[PDB]
């Protein structure tokens, strides 16, 4: 026994004694050093506002802002000009609110997560952009119908006539603000410390609790999308202080190639370039819709 | 370690892992995008869709051959242009499966010489102002090509491309990837293929009220324009997945912007010469 050989501690188990004759095994929330001699603290990865990257999307998602706010000013100083009056004065106001709520989903991504924003993460973003999406299918059919007018019109009261406008949005956006609660109350998402992955790094994130929801999500506001553009195709050939056909398969174009080209990331990857991937496909999506259509009008 | 009473644990050869009681050695696992997997089968039936649908226009336009809508265009271009859109789709059929040593080296510059080849063929006919300057058409169009050749060729010569069997990723798992060679190579390619886009894009916004075959300028503006769209969001996607879907991704861009061009360019005048025959030398 007088006589021995040294053999260095595996990955994760130190020792500090001369002759250790043993690797004594490292604490909880704790690892091993470079030379195996003293346990040092995990590192706790999230998206922090420390780092520039967190300073950058939120220094992008101010400026989305500042834009909209200007943009509905000129539809508010310039709210009687025949182009203005030409576009729905009043759904063109529900829509710039509704971007508004889009930018501002993104912010609910940055900083350590907790059991609300988890939980509120996701549905403010599905139902802000349904809305758009809505609004701008209503607007459409009701030009339509207006130029495919035989003969004259017969709403009995003038006010009423503008609730059927309003009222067809709700009767959308119903069908998700239903999804949501029924989900949140029966599964809600909660926090989740997750240190099993990586041995060296204790990650923070959320857990969907239940997927189903997520699909049904999807396929809604997808299957609206499908609708925008068939009406977009059967708006083509009306005149231009009218026409919205280009902007509209623009638009919705970019929100597929963007939700479709991040996939595989989304898929694969874990950590915190996840949701990096996310805020920046949401503000993507939002200018993208924000400068198809509002912009041609504003320059004009 | 195998038998009884063991002074150490002997380490394991660098090809294997070890059981998970500690008993024995067993073999390491490879990966890589395969031919089986369920997220490949729907990129190989895309792409083959794709191809069929080439090969159906290229029927209409050489079979109604004798109509006016289709001598309204140049014809030898038009051919061109289909035989370049039918390699891109069998291109992206050459990013999947099993990384050779050959493999590696004809990812890049097929794609990059089929697109060049389609690019310069909607640059030689956008509006004729081009070409008021000034047969002469496929001489410009060799020209345009032959510059991404000869930077092909340096390349292959001053560093090929080959295999590269990772063990850096994942310790059980074995990586099969490519090295790129070179940097400049690649950029250099990149920055042409947009340039030649940039130009074309160019004229044809300038060219795009002129309601010359349908109006077919605007066509080719918003075909540009999705074509950026796509590869400017190629940066994020394909900066953030790491391990076998960057072959996924590069998939879905190039079948993307195929469609991209052949779309836009072709569908309205296919709708055109198959239903509804009543324009002739009047709306052409
Ligand atoms: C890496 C990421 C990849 C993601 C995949 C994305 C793939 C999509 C890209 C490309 C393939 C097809 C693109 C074709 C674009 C159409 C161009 C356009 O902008 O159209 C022009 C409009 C406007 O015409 P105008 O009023 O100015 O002229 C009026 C003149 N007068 C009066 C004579 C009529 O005319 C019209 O017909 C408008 C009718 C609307 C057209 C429908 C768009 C077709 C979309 C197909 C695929 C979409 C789903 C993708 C699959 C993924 C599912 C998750
Ligand atoms: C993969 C396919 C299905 C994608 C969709 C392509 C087809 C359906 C779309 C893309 C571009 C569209 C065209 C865009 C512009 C015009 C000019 C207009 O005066 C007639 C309709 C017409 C000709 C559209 C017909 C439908 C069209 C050809
Ligand atoms: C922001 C997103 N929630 C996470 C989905 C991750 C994802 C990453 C990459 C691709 C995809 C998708 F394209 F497959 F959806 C999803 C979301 C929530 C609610 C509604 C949505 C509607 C449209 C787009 C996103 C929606
Ligand atoms: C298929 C695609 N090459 C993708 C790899 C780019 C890359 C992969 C890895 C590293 C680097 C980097 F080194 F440049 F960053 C770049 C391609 C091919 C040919 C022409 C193209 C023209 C336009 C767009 C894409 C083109």
């Amino acid at each position: 026994t007088c006589c021995f050989e040294c053999v260095e501690c595996p990955d994760g188990e130190y020792s500090d004694e001369t002759d250790a004759s043993a690797c004594n095994k490292c604490p909880d929330d704790f690892w091993s050093n470079e030379n195996h001699t003293s346990c040092i603290a995990k590192e706790i990865e999230f998206l922090s506002w420390t780092e520039p990257f967190g300073i950058a999307l939120t220094l992008f998602a101010v400026l989305g802002i500042f834009l909209t706010a200007f943009v509905l000013g000129v539809f508010i100083k310039f709210r009687n000009t025949p182009i203005v009056k030409a576009t729905n004065r009043e759904l063109s106001y529900l829509l710039l609110f509704s971007l508004l709520c889009c930018f501002s989903s993104s912010l609910f991504f940055i900083g350590e997560p907790q059991d609300w924003t988890c939980r509120l993460r996701q549905p403010a973003f599905g139902i802000s952009f349904v809305l758009c999406i809505s609004c701008i299918l209503v607007k459409t059919n009701r030009v339509l119908l207006v130029f495919e007018a035989k003969i004259p019109t017969s709403f009995h009261r003038k006010w009423w006539g503008l609730n059927l406008q309003f009222l067809l949005v709700f009767l959308c956006t119903f069908m998700q603000i239903v999804i949501c609660v029924i989900w949140l109350y029966t599964a809600p998402p909660s926090s989740y410390r997750n240190q099993e992955l990586e041995d060296e790094i204790i990650f923070i994130t959320c857990h969907e609790g239940s997927l189903m929801a997520l699909g049904f999500l999807i396929g809604y506001t997808c299957l609206l999308a499908a609708i925008c553009f068939f009406f977009a195709f059967k708006s083509r050939k009306l005149p231009e202080n009218f026409n919205e056909a280009k902007f509209i398969t623009f638009s919705m174009l970019i929100f597929f190639i963007v939700w479709i080209s991040f996939i595989p990331a989304y898929a694969s990857t874990y950590g915190k370039f996840v949701s990096a991937v996310e805020v920046i496909a949401i503000l993507a999506a939002s200018f993208g819709l924000l400068a198809c259509i509002f912009f041609n009008k504003i320059y004009i | 370690s195998d038998e009884t009473d063991a002074s150490a644990c002997n380490k394991c050869p660098d090809d294997f892992w070890s059981n998970e009681n500690h008993t024995s050695c067993i073999a390491k696992e490879i990966e890589f995008l395969s031919w089986t997997e369920p997220f490949g089968i729907a990129l190989t039936l895309f792409a083959v869709l794709g191809i069929f649908l080439t090969a159906f226009v290229l029927g209409v336009f050489i079979k109604f051959r004798n109509t006016p809508i289709v001598k309204a265009t140049n014809r030898e271009l038009s051919y061109l242009l289909l035989f370049s859109l039918l390699c891109c789709f069998s291109s992206s059929l050459f990013f999947i499966g099993e990384p050779q040593d050959w493999t590696c080296r004809l990812r890049q510059p097929a794609f990059g010489i089929s697109f060049v080849l389609c690019i310069s063929c909607i640059l030689v006919k956008t509006n004729r102002v081009l070409l008021v300057f000034e047969n002469l058409q496929f001489l410009l169009v060799f020209l345009c090509t032959f510059m991404q050749i000869v930077i092909c060729v340096i390349w292959l010569y001053t560093a090929p491309p080959s295999s590269y069997r990772n063990q850096e990723l994942e310790d059980e798992i074995i990586f099969i990837t490519c090295h790129e060679g070179s940097l400049m190579a690649l950029g250099f390619l990149i920055g042409y293929t947009c340039l030649l886009a940039a130009i074309c894009f160019f004229f044809a916004f300038k060219s795009r009220k002129l309601p010359e075959n349908f109006n077919e300028a605007k066509f080719i503006t918003f075909s540009m324009l999705i074509f950026f769209i796509v590869w400017i969001s190629f940066i994020p996607a394909y900066a953030s997945t790491y391990g076998k879907f960057v072959s996924a991704v590069e998939v879905i861009a190039i079948l993307a912007a195929s469609f991209g061009l052949l779309a836009c360019i072709f569908f309205n005048k296919i709708y055109i010469i198959l239903f509804k025959p009543s324009r002739n030398t009047i709306e052409e």
